[PDB]
């Protein structure tokens, strides 16, 4: 392989591994946030459905 | 937490209907008939305040 192709070879070796490299960082960042506010889709743990709720008069009136 | 707001005694005060149950039981379809409609008035109250301060009228 001539000196060229190498170089340039490896300077798409090295954008590929430094993206990943960065997205990594993020995510680690993303995730600390996630689970310390539970503001994100991730740690979402259950919480009752409220569709379960009957809505309709009850036999007594105070509820 | 707050005061719980209650009607004074002379709020509540009002002539009772001193009957028993089976005057009320002989009485009632016709009773249910004759006053149905501050009846369902008061009942339509209660279901939508859910507070018994809110229908005393």
């Amino acid at each position: 392989d001539g000196p060229e192709k190498n170089y340039e070879r490896t300077m798409a070796i090295l954008q590929i591994e430094a993206e990943k490299a960065e997205l990594r960082l993020k995510e680690l960042e993303v995730r600390r946030l996630m689970r310390a506010r539970g503001d994100g889709p991730w740690f979402h743990y259950p919480t009752i459905d409220k569709e379960l709720i009957d809505h309709s008069p009850k036999a007594t009136p105070d509820n | 937490p707050g005061i719980v707001e209650l009607p004074s005694l002379e709020d509540l005060k009002v002539q009772e209907v001193k009957v028993s149950s089976s005057v009320l039981k002989a009485a009632a379809h016709h009773y249910g008939a004759q006053c149905d409609k501050p009846n369902k008035e008061f009942m339509l109250c209660r279901w939508e305040e859910k507070d018994p301060r809110r229908c005393l009228e």
